């Protein structure tokens, strides 16, 4: 994808995710929905139902 | 100081290296874990 995330080891579990989504936003949780791929099964199931 | 010093000997060099050990393990005992591995950065260890 376009994100270019760096995780720091010098930091924390917490304060890294404060800084990565402070710097890339909703677009990210985006695109980790879609891998999650939940949308995916939702759809194919109320289609077939 | 029976081997005449550290370095002259391979029961020197080892025993050195115990002492070593045991002293950087006394000075940095607050830096280690009893069975995990400690890991610091300069601003955690006041590094320069």
């Amino acid at each position: 994808t376009a994100f270019r995330v760096s995780v720091n080891g010098y930091e924390t579990s917490n304060e890294n995710y404060v800084r990565i989504l402070s710097e890339w936003g909703i677009p990210l949780v985006d695109q980790l929905i879609h891998d999650s791929g939940i949308e995916s099964f939702r759809s194919g199931i109320g289609l077939y139902l | 100081a029976e081997e005449g010093g550290e370095n002259k000997s391979e029961r020197a060099k080892q025993a050195n290296a115990l002492h070593l050990l045991l002293i950087g393990f006394e000075q940095n005992r607050e830096r280690i874990n009893t069975v995990q591995n400690s890991t610091y950065s300069m601003d955690q260890l006041n590094f320069s």
